């Protein structure tokens, strides 16, 4: 359940 | 009636700025800085903008407008300004003007309104 | 990781409308003052602040009117009891651009402060009286403002009086009393600082052109003195040559000769222009004036020599064939002439005295070769001089006049010069005797006040004495 | 969701091209994560903001591109958080954190104080306060400042909704 | 460190007054003067010390009367510190001497034969710094010799290359090409990149007047440049600056490639185009570093590649790619990049292929003209809108230039007026729009509309028969404005004195109304406008009989007959006697319709190019 | 080509002046005065390049010191803008966190380092490694 982050982190989960 | 009143030290930096009319081409301070500060008459016309000025200790006190105005009136107004701050500080110079910011701005606020010389 | 380890790396080493009925008049005025400073198209709000009974609020609201008819452009006030408000009203109206409602305007004048007096003077100066026999009381009950401590009030009072002084010219000497009363305040205005005395000197130049009598005797007052600044020195020189007389010329030239030794180029040039100009009023000096000028031409300092040659062209114009002998020595300075005015002066005098000048054709041909590099002011005078020389020697000057006409007509980019060349060509081709009649005719000899602010322009500037128009000697159309 | 494949990589993801280019001998610590690779969350960002403010590490610190870089690097090395997260809003003025939960903004320093920091001829020429916004596209001298309201108000999204 | 220098500098700084500063300067000057100028047994150490002090007193802003011979003594020495201080003194301080020059030339030729890289480098840097005619005549032959030799080091190579370049710039009439060119071009094969970036700078100026002698450069340069841009990932350590491969040598090679047309060989022009494509593609890849240094370096090499592409104008793929990249940079957050893109695609607009692609970004360029707060980038935006002007653009572009002119800095108002007049004359599809446009110019400007501009309007009105009546009516209405410019008075007075018959039948445009309107502005204007108006008035006398008797009233008026400007007075007298003395017939003849203006070169463009 | 290089301070004093043309001494003085006037006025909104007197200045300010490279109108702006910083970085590595005082007390070495980095009006050497090793060689040298 990650944050308003860039693409890579969106890749990690959520 | 009167566009603005600006005061500069002998280096050329602008000590004080007040504009009464927001029809400003903002190189006016730069116009007086490059044309006069860094000429042969107290009133100089720069691009249909008339500049009057006086010089106390080595500081420059200048007034600006595009309208046709009473020249003696604005010159004696500059004299009134110089007398008021010569009473308030004793010596018009870089530090005496620099150390009192709001006093000069709020006294000038009472002296004239939108380029119109008032009385205290 | 810890902050110690991290800090080691990171460290390098609206509400204003509700105040219509507000009790406090100071804050009412502050609100209506800030209304004129806030710039937006979002704006009985001011009508009630004018309905206000506090005159300070009124004068402040009157100026706010102008403040916000500046960003957005799309009578009863001068009847109020406070001279301050009745003066701010006229100031605002003059910025925005009857004899019975000004009945107490001239008394609110005396009750106002200096700035209000200036405002009322500037407003009333633009007024015109219908009946002089009953409006000369205006000048009467406006004379006390003369010699008020402020220079603006005395300047605007002189403006209104100069404008209004057109009454019967021997008036049981009311005309002369006002003529004589106007002089002491103008002469005391020189006691002020350099800027005020310079604007006063500009206005005195204007007024001495208009009514030269007022200060007939004050030419020694206007002499140049060391500690005078340069701009006021030039103005003093001009007014001194204004007021010079048939007996004054001796002293004024004695002083001008000494002035001619100065370091300031502008001063020295104006000084030799003046020692030339003297010959307009006095002729017995003329010859020796000329002599001095010739010796200056010998000194050969170009900036003084060329102004001297300009004034001797004007003196040739005023004294036909009296100093025809100097022409040759003047021609002696062929290549040293570089300013357009001096070149045109020499060209005109050679075109006019080609009768004595045997080589006027060659003298004027020498200029046809740099015709497009000369200025338009020089080109027009050269064309006129060559057509005059052609009419004087039509059996030897055909090549020359045809060349200048072809230049002016064919290669010129200036429509005015091209039309003048076409006019000259067509007149010469149609009627040579009539062309002579037209151009080589007898001309009304130059005579009077040399700097000659235009007849109509001077009466226009008379009603602008307080304004920058007077100090610029140019209308407010040339600069706003 | 997944756990990172080509979708990015060094030729389509800007952080990847910049992460794979950093050398361990240039920064001062290994560029490999100690904790398994994981993304930055709200709680992690808030906790890190408090950790960085409360003990005088980042508060009042003048912004530098070097500084930001090694902050990204150190947090990625000690926590495994990928440097996708320390971005701020463009434009002159205060820079608000695009990551909700990161309680740090970049405020511009007043010109008088900037000149009072460059007075005297003994000032180091390559110090962040000596660069006059060299690392800034808008040429402003920025300063890290903590704000509690950033934890409850996502000012970045509210001002500039286009990124999300 | 210099022995006695620090104390002297600290003493100079600690002066509160500049009078005490001058007093201390004079005390130290008298000390050094008595010692040098009156005493000769000195040490070398003791010469470099006081010569450094003299140099410092000079750079402070104070006269140095002496110290030159004591420097030329340091020129010939064994220790390098003395040599360096002496060279620096003789380079910073330059005089019209002869013995001096003889002695320093002897020292230079002694250093050039010392077979020491440091001494040779000192001599070469000196010759390149001062660069007088004497050392040029003494060493311009041996520098090509030491440029190519088996015993010449690399530092000496690049120093001699730049020194020969300085000599070729200073003495082009005193240096031939000779034999070394074959071996000078070969310097691009060198593994050392400093010698290559010096040889490229030398060859760039050499092949501007001898492109021929260095045709061999292009092959070597394209090959080397390719290798640079494409070996990037590992191998050139000493020349990778913020993850950028040898950027300065890259821009120098790209600028050298612009001294020539496209490569005359497919095998090398293909490599050139592939290297340019690689440069264009590398800028679209995510950067390896977030520092502004990497950005600025790779963008410098990219802008130089775009300049080379513009110069060639061969490959339209590269032209379109450069146009798209410049348009992208037009939206960059960094003002430097926006400035450089507005500057680069302005020159891109010259190419036939990219002109429409450039015209794509007109809306964003207008937005930059109205939005940007730096005046230089707005000047570049004006230059770009004027580079992309064509018939499809002229209306909108001229309107936006007009709107920008009324709030523009007065320092540049004349150039904008000239460019607007040029565009209006060059792309006039409807000459009524031309006259309207530059009348708008006169309204807004008019102190900034030149002689040439308001001449050209009259010429075009005379030549264009079908817009004369419109010009007359419109300029009459413009003269009826409350405040009109003196140049408007000039133009209107002429247009009316010629074609005011075209409206005279109307009562509002009646002859007497026109004469009163003109004379209402006669005294406001200066003498040339008044002379033009006198011509207009005699034209009115001829054109309309009824006003005759009135206009003569103005002609023999004492202000006109006794005028002190000779031109005004003679025009008044001549025109008056045409009203009286001459036949009614010959006034009509003298004042016949004015002929058309001959087709001529536009003097407005010359006015632009002289600035 | 580089027409000249100036290192000045906000007060108005010249820490370095390397001229690559032949200027009259009064021409030099007026040049210095007017470049200082034109560069000490600009702020964040301004670009690092100024067009004046028939050429360009590419300037960068480091703390109290303005580094101006005056070149022709046909020279690359970003190239010289980064040459400025490259030179400043070699100055930092040579003077061990250089400041303005270093360029006053050690003014004679600044000329050697500019001659190593620029020569005859063009760029000579850009490799920080090579120029730093050369300076370190010259330091040990007699």
């Amino acid at each position: 359940r990650m944050s308003q982050i860039k693409r890579l982190l969106s890749e990690k989960k959520t | 009636m009167i566009g603005g009143l600006f005061i500069y030290n002998h280096k050329g930096e602008v000590l004080i700025s007040r504009v009464y009319r927001d029809d400003i081409g903002r190189n006016a301070v730069d116009a007086f800085r490059v044309n006069v500060i860094h000429v042969r008459s107290p009133v100089t016309n720069i691009a249909r903008t008339s500049f009057f000025h006086v010089k106390r200790s080595n500081i420059w006190l200048a007034a600006v407008t595009k309208q046709n105005v009473n020249a003696a009136m604005v010159f004696e107004f500059l004299y009134k300004m110089c007398d008021v701050m010569a009473a308030y500080f004793g010596k018009i110079s870089e530090e005496n003007i620099k150390n009192n910011f709001v006093l000069i701005y709020e006294l000038l606020d009472e002296i004239l309104d939108f380029g119109y010389p008032q009385n205290s | 990781g810890e902050i110690s380890e991290l800090k080691a790396e990171l460290n390098n080493e609206n509400s204003f409308v509700k105040d219509c009925e507000d009790p406090n008049p100071l804050i009412r005025a502050l609100a209506v003052r800030t209304m004129g400073c806030i710039r937006v198209d979002k704006i009985e709000p001011l009508r009630k602040c004018l309905k206000d009974e506090d005159p300070y609020v009124r004068k402040t609201a009157a100026v706010c009117v102008a403040k916000l008819h500046d960003i957005n452009a799309q009578r009863d006030l001068i009847a109020d009891s406070n001279p301050m408000v009745v003066a701010n009203a006229v100031a605002a109206l003059s910025e925005i651009s009857n004899p019975q409602n000004i009945n107490k305007l001239l008394t609110a004048l005396n009750e106002c402060t200096e700035w209000g007096q200036i405002f009322i003077l500037d407003c009333l100066s633009n007024y015109n009286p219908k009946d002089d026999r009953e409006a000369q009381s205006i000048c009467e009950r406006v004379t006390p403002r003369l010699s008020h401590a402020n220079s603006a009030v005395v300047l605007s009072a002189v403006k209104v009086l100069m404008k209004f002084l057109e009454l019967l010219p021997k008036d049981s000497d009311y005309y002369n009393m006002l003529l004589k009363k106007l002089a002491p305040p103008l002469v005391t205005l020189l006691s002020g600082e350099p800027e005020v005395q310079y604007v006063a000197l500009r206005n005195i130049n204007l007024i001495v052109q208009k009514r030269p009598e007022i200060l007939k005797q004050e030419i020694k007052v206007f002499f140049v003195k060391y500690n005078d600044p340069i701009y006021v020195k030039l103005e003093k020189l001009d007014i001194m040559i204004r007021l010079a007389s048939q007996a004054n010329i001796a002293q004024v030239l004695a002083e001008l000769k000494e002035y001619a030794t100065e370091v300031d180029v502008d001063f020295v040039r104006k000084a030799v222009r003046a020692i030339g100009r003297c010959a307009i009023k006095v002729e017995q000096s003329a010859e020796r004036c000329v002599s001095t000028l010739l010796d200056l031409i010998q000194t050969k300092v170009n900036y003084v020599v060329q102004e001297a040659i300009v004034v001797i062209r004007d003196i040739f114009r005023k004294h036909p064939n009296k100093y025809e002998s100097i022409i040759a020595t003047l021609c002696g300075n062929l290549d040293s002439l570089d300013e357009p005015d001096a070149r045109a002066a020499m060209i005109w005098i050679v075109g006019e005295y080609a009768e004595r000048i045997d080589n006027a054709d060659e003298l004027l041909e020498s200029f046809l070769e740099g015709f497009h590099d000369e200025s338009t002011q020089v080109q027009l005078t050269l064309l006129t001089a060559i057509v005059k020389l052609f009419l004087k020697k039509p059996s030897e000057t055909q090549e020359l006049v045809q060349q200048v006409l072809s230049l002016a007509t064919q290669d010129s980019d200036n429509p005015d010069l091209r039309d003048r060349g076409y006019i000259y060509w067509r007149l010469l081709s149609t009627d040579p005797v009539t062309a002579k009649e037209v151009v080589l005719s007898e001309k009304p000899l130059i005579s009077e006040e040399t700097d000659l602010i235009e007849p109509t322009l001077l009466d226009e500037l008379i009603c602008h004495i307080g304004s920058l128009a007077s100090v610029y000697h140019k209308p407010p159309n040339a600069f706003v | 969701s997944r756990d990172l494949e080509k979708h990015n990589t060094a030729a389509n993801n800007a952080a990847c091209a910049w992460l794979e280019a950093q050398e361990e001998e240039e920064v001062g610590f290994p560029v490999t994560p100690q904790v398994p690779l994981r993304p930055m969350t709200y709680k992690a960002a808030v906790d890190l903001s408090h950790f960085l403010k409360e003990k005088g590490g980042l508060e009042g610190l003048i912004h530098s591109q070097r500084r930001q870089d090694i902050l990204d690097l150190w947090i990625y090395h000690t926590q495994g958080y990928f440097p996708d997260w320390q971005n701020y809003t463009p434009g002159p003025g205060v820079r608000y954190p695009l990551t909700f939960g990161w309680c740090y903004k970049l405020v511009p320093v007043e010109p008088d104080k900037v000149e009072e920091a460059n007075k005297g001829e003994n000032t180091s020429l390559l110090h962040p306060v000596s660069l006059h916004g060299m690392d800034d596209p808008e040429r402003e001298v920025l300063e890290w400042r903590f704000d509690s309201r950033l934890a409850f108000h996502h000012v970045a999204r509210e001002l500039h909704p286009e990124y999300f | 460190g210099m022995r006695g220098l620090a104390v002297f500098i600290s003493d100079i700084r600690n002066c509160k007054s500049k009078e005490a500063e001058i007093k201390r300067i004079n005390k130290e000057l008298a000390n050094i003067r008595s010692k040098f100028k009156g005493d000769k047994a000195l040490d070398g150490y003791s010469k470099k010390k006081y010569v450094c002090k003299l140099l410092f007193i000079f750079l402070l802003g104070h006269d140095i009367d002496f110290g030159h011979m004591e420097a030329v003594n340091l020129l010939s020495s064994n220790r390098y510190t003395e040599k360096q201080i002496g060279y620096l003194f003789i380079s910073v301080l330059v005089n019209s001497n002869s013995e001096l020059i003889r002695l320093i030339n002897n020292a230079i030729k002694n250093d050039l034969a010392s077979r020491n890289p440091t001494f040779m480098g000192l001599a070469l840097h000196c010759i390149a710094n001062v660069g007088s005619r004497e050392m040029a005549e003494a060493f311009a032959g041996e520098i090509p010799k030491i440029l190519v030799a088996g015993d010449t080091m690399d530092s000496v190579k690049q120093s001699a290359a730049l020194c020969l370049l300085r000599l070729y710039r200073t003495s082009p009439d005193l240096v031939p090409m000779g034999d070394w060119t074959s071996r000078v071009v070969h310097l691009l094969n060198d593994q050392h990149l400093g010698v290559v970036t010096a040889a490229t700078s030398l060859i760039t100026t050499l092949a501007q007047k001898n492109p021929e002698e260095f045709k061999t450069s292009v092959s070597l340069a394209v090959s080397r440049l390719s290798r640079i841009v494409t070996s990037a990932s590992t191998d050139l350590q000493d020349y990778t600056y913020y993850f950028v491969p040898a950027p300065w040598l890259s821009v120098k090679l790209l600028r050298l490639l612009q001294c020539y047309p496209p490569p005359e060989d497919p095998a090398v022009r293909g490599r050139l185009t592939e290297c340019l494509e690689t440069i264009l593609n590398k800028a679209q890849e995510p950067p390896k570093s977030k520092k502004v240094q990497h950005s600025n370096a790779k963008n410098a090499v990219l802008f130089e590649a775009i300049s080379l592409i513009i110069h060639h104008d061969s490959e339209p793929n590269l032209l379109v790619r450069a146009c798209n990249q410049l348009g992208q940079f037009l939206q960059h957050r960094e003002t430097n990049l926006r400035y450089l893109a507005l500057e680069s695609m302005c020159t891109l607009a010259s190419s036939e292929f990219s002109h429409e692609a450039v015209k794509t970004h007109i809306e964003t360029v207008i937005n930059a003209l109205k939005t940007e707060r730096d005046v230089s980038v707005r000047q570049r935006a004006v230059d770009l809108l004027y580079a992309m002007c064509d018939r499809s653009n002229a209306q909108q572009i001229v309107a936006e230039m007009l709107s920008y002119l009324e709030t523009a800095d007065y320092s540049i108002r004349e150039e904008i007026v000239l460019k607007v007049a040029i565009l209006a004359e060059k792309y006039a599809v409807d000459y009524t729009w031309y006259v309207d446009t530059i009348l708008n110019l006169i309204r807004i400007a008019g102190d900034y509309v030149s002689e040439e501009v308001w001449y050209r309007v009259i010429q075009i009105v005379i030549n264009r028969d079908d817009v004369q009546g419109y010009a007359a009516k419109t300029v009459f209405e413009a003269l009826q404005a409350p405040a009109c410019h003196e140049n408007l008075v000039k133009v209107g007075g002429y247009i009316l004195g010629e074609f005011g018959n075209l409206i005279a039948g109307d009562p509002r445009s009646s002859p007497l109304i026109q004469f009163n309107l003109l004379h209402s502005k006669f005294h406001l204007c200066s003498v040339p406008t008044r002379a033009l108006l006198l011509s207009t008035y005699i034209k009115f006398v001829n054109l309309f009989p009824e006003v005759k008797a009135t206009i003569q009233d103005v002609l023999r008026s004492d202000s006109q007959l006794k005028n002190a400007d000779v031109e005004l007075q003679q025009r008044a007298v001549e025109y008056l006697r045409l009203s009286t003395v001459a036949s009614t017939d010959i006034l009509a003849t003298v004042l016949e319709e004015m002929p058309p203006f001959p087709e001529r070169e536009s003097s407005i463009l010359a006015k632009l190019k002289k600035k | 080509m580089i027409r000249f290089i100036l290192i000045q301070n906000r007060a108005g004093k010249t820490r370095l002046a390397k001229w690559y043309m032949q200027f009259d001494d009064d021409e030099k003085q007026k040049l210095i005065e007017e470049v200082h006037a034109v560069v000490t006025v600009r702020d964040a909104r301004h670009t690092n390049f100024v067009e004046f007197r028939n050429f360009k200045i590419i300037y960068r300010r480091y703390a109290g010191l303005y580094f101006c490279i005056c070149v022709d109108v046909n020279d690359n702006n970003l190239a010289y803008l980064e040459a400025i910083h490259n030179f400043v970085e070699v100055l930092n590595e040579y003077f061990h966190n250089v400041c303005e005082l270093d360029l006053v007390f050690n003014f004679y070495k600044v000329y050697t380092v500019v001659d190593e980095m620029f020569l005859a009006g063009e760029i000579r050497e850009t490799s920080q490694t090579k120029v730093l090793k050369q300076l370190l060689m010259l330091q040990s040298l007699e």
